[PDB]
């Protein structure tokens, strides 16, 4: 059924599963007409398909072109969506394919449980997590690569870099869990916590800096600070 | 005009027949339905006093054979049999209708409401989805479950209605999963159409014997069997001029005959609702869709 802070451990456990994230598949900016109407005007977006135990994210870039000559189509985006994941599922050896996927927004279920038929085995659930995934185009490498795109394209990273040497998984997921909330609130201040520090670079073949053990303590402390200060503002609490 | 003699009446019990109903106190001098208008499937059903649940009856065609009623104290209903001697049967027929013993079947002659609700309905189509060749005359029960509850626990005792199931890969082409899933043309006409049900007509017929199922007993599978069928003509952008007037016939006259006392458990709120206001076919029930909002704007 579906996911929660009951059954949390459960995304680090030894079943392959996958989180699905749609939020960016469709962009667009909203525009005037030289007659004063309003247009839209798509942008390029991406599919974040998450294996939350090892790290590995299959990022499928959505160019502009999937949308030419198409109607409705925040819609199609969904299945869309679902015919890529369903494609990523295909293209892995058996014993590679995911037992679950959970989706990130409960409208994805119909057009993900279609486009699954084939895979009776694996189930497609919904979560009560509110998780920022949609902050994964405020990661600069990231952004930079989805809008550089001029033909679909996937591609792979490790979104806790190096960290599972010396951390747990769910120790990393609560830390990308905590930055990509930081971001979504107030991205400014998140990134200037990130790189306030010259001497913390951030590795050719990673996505964050290289902290410490005891400097991410302190990163994390702050992107907590950042997070409930807001908290506090917005509802005068 | 045919009969359907009963031995007795040993214990009270409201007796149906079609539409009708009425009431025969334990050990009252009862012997049966006389009048019966042939050219129809016709539905004989019961409920006991004591029995909270189980309406059970039988689907007959008084074409098809000679029918009598008698009670069975071991198992404890009211069953139906063939009799084989056309002699014995005149015979007792016309002592019941000298006595008489009989109730008249109640047709005002106005009234086209069972020619309406029965006019795809045909024994032989009934008889395939309720399994028991050895009988001319089909069983059914509140209780009795489908196919595709039971894929979801006798299977003898099972209503095998054709199972329609919106996420199954019989109901989406490859390559074409938004497109028919959003609309589902392919499923109706392809698929059940002219796959299995051959024409339009076979379908009607299924319709509304599970309407009819659904409403004279409160069979639940029934239930659902005719809800599905609805949707999956309402959900298809591609519907032939003349099923989607037949349909609107077809409903007008479940909802005119729906018991009001049993309407919230016999109307699906999503179902109708989507049929009615949101589906390519929102515009196409116009009988249907007045009726409904005139008698149960609640469930809209
Ligand atoms: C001879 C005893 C059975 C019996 C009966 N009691 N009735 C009512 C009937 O109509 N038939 C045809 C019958 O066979
Ligand atoms: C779905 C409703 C079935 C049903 C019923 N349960 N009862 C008790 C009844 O008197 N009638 C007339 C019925 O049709
Ligand atoms: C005509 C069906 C009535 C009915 C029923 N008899 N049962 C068992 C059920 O679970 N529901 C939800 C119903 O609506």
């Amino acid at each position: 059924g579906a996911m929660n802070s009951s059954n949390y451990a459960e995304l680090f456990n030894n079943d392959i599963k996958l989180f699905v994230d749609d939020t960016n598949v469709y962009r667009v900016t909203v525009h005037k007409t030289f007659e004063g109407n309003v247009a839209t005007k798509a942008i390029n977006g991406c599919i974040f398909t998450l294996n939350p135990k090892t790290g590995h994210l299959f990022l499928k870039i959505i160019h502009t072109s999937v949308w030419a000559g198409q109607k409705r189509l925040s819609q199609l985006a969904k299945w869309k969506t679902a015919e890529e994941v369903s494609a990523l599922v295909r293209s892995l050896p058996k014993e590679e394919q995911p037992k679950q996927i959970i989706v990130t927004r409960k409208a994805m279920l119909d057009p993900l449980e279609v486009h699954m038929l084939d895979f009776p085995n694996i189930a497609i659930r919904p979560t009560e997590l509110r998780l920022p995934f949609s902050a994964a185009m405020s990661i600069d490498k990231l952004s930079d690569v989805v809008m550089k795109a001029t033909e679909p394209q996937m591609v792979l990273f490790n979104i806790y870099d190096d960290w599972l040497d010396r951390i747990s998984s769910y120790t990393a997921f609560s830390r990308l869990t905590l930055l990509l909330r930081a971001l979504k609130t107030n991205e400014e201040s998140a990134k200037m916590i990130l790189l306030s520090d010259p001497t913390i670079t951030i590795k050719s073949y990673h996505l964050w800096p290289s902290f410490t053990d005891e400097q991410w303590i302190t990163i994390e402390s702050q992107m907590r600070d950042l997070i409930l200060t807001e908290y506090g503002r917005k509802y005068n609490v | 005009m045919n009969t359907v003699p009963f031995t007795s009446a040993p214990i009270e019990v409201t007796i149906g027949i079609d539409q009708y109903s009425f009431n025969v106190k334990e050990n009252q001098p009862f012997h049966g339905i006389k009048d019966i208008p042939i050219g129809h499937v016709h539905v004989i059903h019961f409920q006991h006093a004591d029995n909270s649940s189980m309406r059970y009856g039988y689907w007959f065609d008084c074409r098809m054979g000679n029918f009598y009623i008698q009670y069975d104290p071991k198992d404890g209903l009211y069953k139906m049999m063939e009799e084989r001697d056309g002699a014995k049967f005149e015979n007792i027929v016309h002592n019941f209708k000298e006595r008489q013993m009989m109730v008249s079947y109640p047709k005002i002659d106005e009234d086209d409401t069972w020619y309406n609700l029965t006019e795809f309905v045909q024994m032989d189509k009934i008889r395939k989805i309720v399994r028991k060749d050895e009988n001319q005359f089909s069983y059914v029960d509140s209780s009795m479950t489908t196919v595709q509850e039971n894929e979801l626990s006798d299977p003898a005792h099972s209503l095998n209605y054709t199972v329609i199931n919106f996420k199954s890969r019989e109901a989406i082409r490859p390559g074409h999963e938004m497109e028919d899933f959003l609309d589902k043309s392919y499923y109706l006409n392809t698929v059940m159409l002219q796959g299995i049900f051959k024409n339009s007509s076979n379908y009607f017929g299924e319709l509304q014997f599970a309407f009819l199922n659904a409403m004279f007993f409160g069979n639940y599978g029934s239930s659902l069997q005719w809800h599905a069928m609805i949707e999956l003509i309402c959900s298809s952008a591609t519907v032939p001029k003349h099923m989607l007037d037949k349909l609107d016939e077809i409903l007008y006259y479940q909802i005119k005959t729906l018991p009001e006392q049993y309407s919230d458990i016999l109307l699906n709120e999503r179902v109708w609702n989507i049929c009615l206001y949101s589906s390519f076919q929102k515009n196409s029930l116009h009988n249907t869709e007045k009726i409904m909002e005139n008698k149960y704007p609640e469930l809209l």
